[PDB]
């Protein structure tokens, strides 16, 4: 939402001529899990990426149920959000911090969000 | 809300809904003539914009004198019709053969309502919206990626399925461990009278039970019989009837029940005191419209089948790394991995327990309950909640 | 208390009475059908059925073949593997009721109202009878070779030679209801009433016993004997020569089957479809998985027991932490004999 | 708020008489925290105590203003209490593990809240 909103006040205040990388924030719980959970598994079984599937599987999903969740939470876009804390403890995203990668895939397929929790 | 018509150089007719009110409004003649040929246009097909949005815009022949008749799409923004050109382009490429491969015929209308319902089939594949689609090609490979653990919750009906789960969970007290015995492997004997109540329960907790392969259920819909044991082995959760005895009767089997009351609001199974079944199932939910609801669950239950799938293929589990296995050791070792590693708490290490089972009897022959009927319990005692 | 697991079998529609183990993976199931189907003791799967008796069922043995008599008067030899009848014995004017079979001189023996000796490949008699004006009830076996037979209420002895004779002995005081051997030296009998009478071998008659409603079923544990009473346990001794510590009640109805696991455990029948395991010095478990009377029992040392009864069904009972480690030790040996683990 | 309740049924029902150890839940934040950075410290120059204090004083502290969050979110146990979501995202008690600490110390100096909030 800052990087859309400073990329329009750059294009802008470019085109008005003649009329920075901040460290990571925070970490997370679902990658810690995975990363931790997958190298006790046999590489070379299709095990590995069976789990990965899985993964990413419920990435999408949380994905998925997080757009449904914002999308009946106001009327598909009347009122304003003011709505995430209680989508926080729903979902089981306590965390900000992997609340981000749940929250970037459902940007990634449905563009907005950001502009209508954040900015 | 979205249209769909036809195009010569003007319109011949409409398909979404054949003239409807005032969700039409916008003349055909303002996308016809637009949309034709001024370069002149063998099958030439193209997309613009014309800023609602413009379409997908095959241009088709019929050499015969009426040569121009292009067939036109339209919908709301832009991404949706521009992202999906490479499942647009093959479903009227190939649509439009029933009329090309047809009317080609009749020169040296048969084929017209196939054409009028091949062309309804596309609208209703591409009815949702862009977001929709994309979840579900997702899902679609995904589901393609897993083949082990589809199986366990596979399975718009949905929707009333996951809304009256909901109106269960939050509307109904100690659920907690009911869901627990149907997570668990223990039969949910559902038992009360006025049928359609016990029907909606069923088709409302008919979304926890891990069925056993690929085949459909193991749940059965309003059973009228004594209950031995051979109903318990072939089915997970069962809808008995009161008649004004059985409660008497069926509590010989013990073993094997979680006997929920409906006229009494009694049930009797162990006590549950773990953590996963509350964030399945949380006793109040800010969760409006349970279609969501049942896509938080699916995505939980996934996640559960992702745990089990890891403690039933670790190879240093199950296999005893030593000359002589010793059951305390293996049993100790198994207990220190659902304790630490997937963070289980006293109860749901009886779920993965079991769940793992399912994977393995899957994995293994592809036949549980029908050539292995295995029923696996336990000697915990019930308690009689009220 | 160990078993956690049971695994239902059904291919009978009459009440079923009897199990055999044939070797040590598979056993067999005769009820009053008719039919003996075999089943497959490790996984559950019926084998084939042996059909052709056309009345209730009476005495199966096995025979090392699968020997039946049935109500109408005739014996069927049969065979595993196979699923023919081998032979059609009907030679018979009273139901056969008995069929021990002699593990010392290869001797299949009969009890239709008399007794008669046959043979075993070339499947003819070697003697013939009458003796009997009921209907034999029980055989048994007993060194110095003599057989052990009820008249009605009392005891007649046999002797083979290549040919029998008569010991007659009754000293009772009704119906002989259950008879069974020892290790060796003595043999155990027991009247409708309730007295426990032992003999030796032959030998003396020895106790006279009292105190103990009717007797049913007898089980040897040389040192002492366990008996089943109308819903008791009654255990009486040898070297003691008295009762060691019963139980009144050990079951609701009755008690109609007894028998001992190798590992010090015993374990009985009901009629109310419940079985049950005592440690000797009491209770330990039930086994609630039958809904009418249980019939009889039989204990695979590898892997579990099977209990049938007049419900039709036939149930076998694994223990769910050591049956379980077999399906993670079968699924391994297949991953990597596959591969992939798609492939 | 189970032991007193179980506690109330087994003296009952041993009082009728002529007329189990659950392993740990979830852990928590604040003492993962204080045993990280504890031991960074030198031993025998009493800083460990003082910032042990610290960490004593921060966990009374958020036992009294549990106590009054509670005290004034009902007339002072007038109405059920039904606040737990709030309590928990407001006061930095997001985790269960970490809020049983300050709930136990403010049962502790405060007594009958576990009863009025989970039974």
């Amino acid at each position: 939402h800052e990087h859309i909103y400073n990329q329009r006040r750059y294009m802008r205040s470019e085109l008005t001529a003649f009329w920075i990388f901040q460290d990571v924030l925070h970490r997370d719980t679902l990658v810690k899990a995975f990363l931790d959970q997958v190298f006790q598994l046999k590489p070379g079984l299709s095990l590995r990426s069976t789990f990965l599937a899985q993964f990413l599987l419920v990435l999408h999903r949380k994905a998925l149920t997080l757009i449904k969740y914002i999308e009946d939470d106001t009327q598909k876009g009347k009122k304003p959000f003011k709505s995430l804390r209680n989508l926080k403890i729903d979902l089981d995203l306590t965390a900000e911090g992997d609340l981000n990668i749940i929250m970037a895939l459902a940007e990634k397929i449905k563009p907005g969000l950001h502009s209508f929790i954040f900015g | 809300f979205i249209l769909i018509s036809e195009f010569s150089d003007t319109k011949v007719f409409g398909t979404f809904d054949l003239n409807y009110f005032s969700l039409r409004i916008m003349s055909v003649d303002y996308q016809a003539s637009f949309v034709g040929h001024p370069p002149g246009s063998y099958p030439k097909l193209n997309f613009v914009e014309d800023s609602k949005e413009g379409a997908f815009a095959y241009v088709h022949h019929l050499t015969g004198f009426v040569r121009p008749f292009c067939m036109a799409y339209i919908s709301a923004d832009q991404h949706k019709i521009m992202q999906q050109f490479q499942e647009l382009s093959a479903e009227f490429s190939r649509a439009s053969e029933c009329l090309k491969t047809g009317n080609r015929k009749a020169f040296a209308t048969e084929y017209f309502t196939q054409t009028l319902a091949q062309l309804s089939h596309i609208e209703h594949m591409f009815r949702g919206d862009l977001c929709y689609l994309l979840t579900s090609q997702i899902d679609r490979a995904l589901l393609k990626q897993q083949h082990i653990t589809n199986f366990l919750f596979e399975d718009r009906h949905k929707k009333r399925a996951g809304q009256n789960a909901l109106k269960f969970i939050r509307q109904y007290p100690f659920a907690h461990p009911a869901i627990y015995s149907l997570l668990s492997g223990r039969t949910l004997v559902v038992l009360g009278e006025d049928e359609a109540i016990v029907r909606k329960l069923v088709t409302a907790l008919a979304i926890f039970v891990p069925s056993y392969g690929c085949y459909a259920k193991p749940v059965k819909h309003w059973a009228s019989s004594p209950l031995h044991i051979m109903d318990f082995q072939k089915w997970k959760l069962i809808g008995l009837q009161r008649v004004a005895g059985t409660l008497h009767a069926l509590s010989r089997y013990s073993r094997y029940t979680s006997i929920l009351d409906l006229d009494n609001k009694t049930l009797r199974c162990p006590l549950y005191r773990g953590t996963l079944v509350p964030r399945l199932a949380d006793h109040r939910t800010q969760i409006k419209r349970g279609s969501t609801y049942y896509l938080h669950v699916q995505s939980m239950l996934t996640q559960l089948c992702s745990k089990a799938f890891l403690y039933t293929f670790c190879h240093h589990l199950h296999l005893p790394t030593h000359d002589k296995e010793t059951e305390e050791l293996v049993a100790s070792r198994q207990m220190s991995f659902l304790k630490l590693t997937l963070g289980l708490v006293n109860e749901d290490v009886r779920v993965v327990q079991y769940l793992a089972e399912l994977l393995k009897l899957h994995y293994m022959q592809e036949s549980p309950g029908t050539s292995h009927p295995m029923l696996r319990f336990d000697y915990v005692p019930s308690f009689l909640y009220k | 208390n160990p078993y956690t697991e049971l695994l239902v079998l059904k291919a009978h529609h009459d009440i079923v009475r009897f199990l055999v183990q044939l070797d040590d993976y598979r056993f067999a199931s005769a009820g009053d059908d008719g039919i003996v189907v075999v089943w497959n003791a490790q996984t559950g799967e019926k084998l084939l059925e042996l059909n052709g008796h056309t009345q209730k069922i009476t005495a199966i043995i096995t025979f090392p073949l699968i020997l039946t008599a049935s109500a109408d008067r005739t014996v069927i030899v049969w065979d595993g593997d196979t699923t023919r009848q081998v032979q059609r014995i009907s030679c018979f004017q009273s139901t056969v009721k008995c069929l021990t079979v002699l593990q010392r001189l290869d001797v299949w023996l009969s009890g239709g109202n008399d007794l008669c000796v046959w043979n075993r490949k070339l499947d003819l008699l070697c003697k013939t009878s009458h003796l009997s004006d009921t209907g034999i009830s029980a055989l048994v076996e007993i060194p110095k070779c003599v057989v052990a037979a009820v008249g009605k209420e009392l005891i007649i002895f046999r002797l083979v030679a290549p040919i029998l004779e008569v010991k007659r002995l009754l000293d009772h005081q009704d119906n002989i209801l259950s008879l069974i051997n020892v290790n060796d030296l003595s043999f155990v009998t027991g009247s409708h009433v309730g007295e426990l009478i032992i003999w030796d071998a032959d030998t003396q008659q020895e106790i006279k016993l009292c105190q103990k409603i009717s007797i049913h079923h007898f089980t040897c544990d040389e040192e002492n004997v366990f008996a089943a009473v109308g819903r008791g346990l009654y255990v009486y001794s040898l070297q003691m020569k008295r009762v060691i510590a019963c139980q009144k009640t050990a079951h609701d109805s009755n008690v109609l089957h007894v028998a001992r696991l190798p590992n010090r455990q015993l374990i009985s029948c009901s009629e109310d479809g419940s079985v049950r395991i005592w440690e000797l010095r009491e209770l330990i478990g039930d086994l609630i998985g039958h809904s009418s009377s249980v019939e009889m029992f039989l204990y695979f040392e590898d892997h579990g027991l099977v209990t049938c009864s007049a419900d039709h069904l036939i149930i076998l009972w694994k223990n769910g932490e050591r049956e379980s480690g077999l399906r993670s030790l079968r699924l391994f040996q297949k991953l990597e004999e596959n591969g992939d683990l798609y492939l």
